[PDB]
């Protein structure tokens, strides 16, 4: 029996989106309201409002951790066109400013000319990275290139998608035999638009982000896109949220020695197709372990889905908020 | 670059079989042997200063690599192609550029390595040594070839030679050298008695350096397929596994190694002295280390055949010089 | 592993202690990453410096030893003078700490 | 008092040097390399020789600014006349500060290729498209400052890209050149227009 819990999020309006830290100690929640917020678990299993800062001049679209090897950094994104990169400076502020001031905003990411719809963090062993997409079609990484300074951050790559960028997510294979990847969703609500998925690979010969898969099959506007964690598969896994659950495998097909610069072509199948919402899927996200799938849509449900040992996935879960 | 710019303009385009045109500005004698002692001066600069031999060709106004290539395709006399090589073979002692000539003679195809379904006379070095030297009895340019893979190989080796144009690997240079300058050597007309064996000594010396750094290893007994053009060709095995392949079987090579040795011997027990003695002398001291080189490698190269799914049959080559001399008719090898 | 809340520096020593008996590296050096970052945060630089050490990062080690530089030019003296006495063969991770235990070593004399 | 030129181009000739050389003129380049003051020697096992040579100059040309273009123009006039390919940070800078110089340079050394490519990105700068690599304040607008177009050098390329009738890849060049020419001549026109009609409508203020 799952316990849903109510947390007064005290939000003066619509909460887009919901980050745990690292080690599920933390929680940042983002709004409307254009504020960030910072919530920390007390021993008792409860969650006190820790921080409250306006973060932005519009809506706050997508909030998210860093690794904790770089500190305690946010990041957030927002309508107005911009990323913040927030740090905790975790210092004796005298015991008279517990309400709002350990939060510093380090930087402004200002080079999208639209709203910047999703923001995340790249998997650790590739470094202090921020990937951020906007609404204008491109995903725009940037890199920190010292940790003790997160007042800069270069622009490093450019990928354009040719289609509204609605979310993000990064390959987490730390495997050397992959090379670094993003998947990005589109909501483009055109229906002569097919393929609303793009894979990216970076090219070291290039040293850029090269469009290596397209998902033909993903005609519908995509609101949430995750790759799965790997530990130890010989392929990825990569959940779409639609007017549907989609969950994809990629497998790298050998690169034949002969194309001496091409990106890694995948076998791709679907896996799974779950209609079970009747409605549109938000998010998604996977567990820890890459096994076990949560997805969110406007059924006011959170839907829980696994894989058995013969990869038939299955709804082995719904949560529903009283 | 003037040389080169003059005798590009007049290549002729490939559509007018009708009028005679008058004779070729050709390269005057006293401006060809003008040339050649500045390529001469320049070649002996460059092999003794590596810092003259960096300096010269990463000149962005003279690109002397690219100039030389652009010569060699155009219609001049053999004697300045074979100064353009060595000049050429001088560079390449310094690995950086002879990366970059590897895939300069590719892009130039001065040895032809695509064959394309259709074009029955071939531009390149191999007629040039078909129709112009074999008629001169002369072979300064096919030496000179020699010299440039020689220095090549022994300064860097790419594994990925030709990909992306042809199945990857050296097999094409590898047969110009086997099966048209060495099986071919003795039965061409020399002016100069001794010219026979410079060009057997120059590519001995190409096969002794190819198999001397060749170790046998498991992924040479296993085809690799490479996809080229929508089409699976299996990938070329390295020159010392094909040089192996042939030292220990009844091929060509291996009767023109032992025959070369005859051959030697029988001029050496006439006590005279002859024209050309010193590189007949190399020339059998290649083959000399060709074998010893085979017999050291053969047991693993032979263990890893046999571990292969590979339907090759090798035999020791111990027992190929049991074989019976197709000259003495008898079993004198060894003798 | 990685995972871990590490709390106290005792818990994390135990982590690493069972990281160590199975080679595994990267965790190992993740842990001590995380806890010199923890430590600098915390404004305890000789921690900071030994978790880097341990970390093998030469590059953390570096930065490290440029804010003992920094206080010291403030202050006038260093904070934890009993381990950059001790650093020994670890002096050698970065050029940057070389020069922070030389210097302390020019103070001794 | 002196000038700091020859200093510029013997370092330029010893990163050439290096770049040309085998592992014995790498190993002598550790040597020189430590009797100069890099601030920051973090012997990572995986920088070359080469490497912490063109970071060495990258240091000096930071420290080292000239009011006039000098010693970016001499290290790149030495780079090409040893026929060696330009490094893209130099590029990049010096496209920052002059590109008109940076394509004379390119022709003088016969570089049509690299020379039409500064032409087209120079071009679309001037359009609008990634005028901060060129050090472009503002892109052609009714109200910008006018921005010296090397036309005389630009057409001198034309002219070395038309001398060569037999190579079909200077011609695709030539014509990609045209074309982005006629764009360029066609928005002048209309920004040329429009500030016409800026400065037609009455002083009524």
């Amino acid at each position: 029996m799952f316990v849903a819990r109510s947390i007064a999020a005290d939000h003066k309006d619509l909460i887009h989106d919901v980050s745990f830290d690292f080690h599920g100690r933390r929680m940042a929640t983002c709004s409307s309201d254009q504020s960030v917020k910072v919530w920390d678990k007390s021993e008792n299993g409860n969650w006190h409002c820790t921080a409250s800062w306006k973060t932005h001049s519009g809506s706050v679209w997508r909030v998210t951790w860093a690794h904790p090897e770089f500190g305690q950094v946010l990041a957030s994104c927002s309508f107005d066109r911009t990323a913040a990169v927030w740090e905790e400076i975790v210092g004796e502020s005298n015991d008279k400013l517990r309400g709002q001031s350990h939060w510093v905003k380090r930087t402004t990411l200002v080079d999208s000319r639209t709203s910047v719809t999703d923001v995340k963090f790249a998997p650790k062993h590739m470094g202090l990275m921020l990937a951020t997409c906007s609404a204008d079609g491109v995903v725009r990484i940037y890199e920190a290139p010292d940790v003790m300074n997160l007042s800069q951050w270069s622009l490093q790559h450019e990928i354009s998608c040719k289609l509204s960028c609605s979310c993000i997510s990064w390959n987490p294979s730390s495997s050397r035999a992959h090379s670094p990847m993003i998947a990005v969703g589109s909501d483009d609500s055109s229906p002569n638009i097919m393929g609303k998925v793009q894979i990216y690979e970076y090219n070291e010969n290039t040293r850029k982000y090269a469009k290596a898969e397209t998902l033909m099959s993903v005609s519908d506007p995509v609101h949430d896109i995750a790759f799965a964690p790997n530990l130890g598969r010989s392929f990825h896994i990569l959940a779409v949220a639609t007017k549907d659950v989609r969950i994809f495998t990629m497998k790298p097909l050998r690169k034949e020695l002969s194309s001496s610069g091409g990106v890694t072509k995948f076998e791709i199948h679907t896996v799974a197709q779950f209609d079970n919402h009747n409605s549109q899927v938000w998010r998604v996200s996977w567990n820890i372990t890459g096994t076990v799938l949560a997805s969110s849509g406007d059924d006011g449900t959170v839907r829980l889905w696994k894989a058995n040992y013969m990869d038939n996935w299955k709804c082995i879960g719904v949560l529903k908020g009283d | 670059m003037l040389y080169h710019e003059h005798l590009r303009r007049d290549l002729p385009n490939t559509d007018n079989i009708h009028q005679r045109h008058p004779p070729l500005r050709g390269i005057t004698q006293r401006e060809l042997d003008g040339l050649i002692a500045c390529l001469q001066l320049t070649c002996t600069i460059i092999d003794w200063s590596e810092s003259a031999r960096l300096a010269l060709c990463e000149h962005a106004q003279w690109m002397p690599v690219v100039v030389i290539l652009g010569l060699l395709q155009c219609s001049i006399p053999p004697l300045l192609k074979a100064e353009l090589l060595k000049t050429l073979a001088a560079f390449g002692k310094s690995p950086e550029i002879a990366a970059s000539l590897w895939q300069s003679l590719e892009y130039t195809q001065i040895l032809q390595t695509v064959r394309a379904t259709g074009l029955r006379q071939g531009v390149g070095i191999e007629v040039e040594l078909n129709e112009i030297e074999s008629r001169c009895e002369e072979y300064p340019l096919t030496r000179a070839f020699c010299q440039l893979i020689s220095t090549l190989v022994e300064s860097s080796f790419p594994t990925n030679l030709g990909a992306g144009l042809r199945a990857p690997g050296f097999e094409p240079y590898l047969q110009f050298l086997r099966d048209t300058v060495f099986l071919r050597y003795r039965t061409r007309a020399y002016r100069r008695a001794a010219e026979k064996w410079e060009v057997a000594e120059a590519v001995l010396d190409v096969f002794y350096k190819l198999l001397k750094d060749y170790e046998p290893q498991p992924e040479d007994f296993v085809d690799q397929y490479v996809e080229l053009q929508g089409e699976e060709r299996v990938a070329f095995k390295p020159p010392g596994f094909s040089l192996m392949h042939h030292l220990l079987n009844e091929s060509p090579m291996l009767e023109l190694c032992l025959s070369l040795m005859e051959e030697g011997v029988t001029q050496l027990d006439t006590y005279a002295p002859f024209p050309g003695k010193k590189h007949l002398e190399k020339a059998v001291a290649y083959c000399f280390m060709l074998l010893n080189l085979t017999l050291q490698k053969e047991n693993r190269f032979m263990d890893l055949l046999r571990e292969s799914h590979l339907s090759m049959i090798v035999t020791p080559l111990e027992q190929l010089l049991q074989g019976i001399n197709p000259r003495s008719k008898k079993a004198d090898n060894v003798v | 592993m990685e995972r871990i809340p590490l709390s106290t520096e005792k818990k994390a020593l135990k982590a690493l202690r069972i990281c160590e008996q199975r080679q595994m590296t990267e965790q190992v050096r993740s842990i001590c990453k995380t806890m010199a970052m923890q430590s600098l945060c915390n404004r305890r630089l000789g921690s900071a410096l030994s978790w880097s050490i341990r970390a093998k990062d030469a590059a953390f080690a570096t930065l490290i030893s440029d804010r003992f530089l920094k206080e010291y030019c403030e202050r006038g003296n260093f904070t934890d003078l009993d381990l950059i006495d001790n650093l020994g063969s670890a002096m050698l991770l970065s050029d940057r700490l070389t020069f922070l235990g030389k210097y302390r070593e020019f103070h001794r004399m | 008092k002196l000038a700091l030129t020859s200093v510029f181009e013997g370092l330029a000739c010893k990163c050439i040097r290096l770049q040309q050389g085998g592992e014995a003129a790498q190993a002598e380049a550790w040597e020189w390399l430590a009797a100069n003051q890099l601030a920051t020697v973090i012997t990572t096992k995986e920088s070359s020789a080469t490497d912490e040579a063109w970071r060495l100059m990258i240091s000096y040309l930071d420290k080292y600014e000239a009011k006039n273009t000098l010693y970016h123009h001499c290290i790149i006039n030495k780079l090409l006349s040893h026929g060696v390919p330009l490094p893209n940070w130099l590029i990049n800078r010096y496209k920052a500060m002059d590109a008109a110089e940076l394509l004379r340079l390119y022709l003088k050394y016969d570089l049509l290729e690299e020379a039409a490519e500064l032409v087209l990105e120079y071009v679309d700068a001037l359009l609008g498209k990634g005028h901060q690599y060129f050090g472009i304040q503002a892109p052609l607008s009714a109200t910008s400052q006018l921005v010296w177009f090397p036309y005389s050098a630009i057409d001198h390329l034309r002219q070395a890209l038309g001398e060569n009738e037999s190579n079909q890849h200077n011609q695709a060049i030539l014509s990609k050149l045209q074309r982005k020419m006629d764009e360029y001549f066609q928005k002048l026109k209309k920004a040329t227009d429009d500030y016409k009609k800026l400065v037609q409508k009455p002083l009524r203020a």
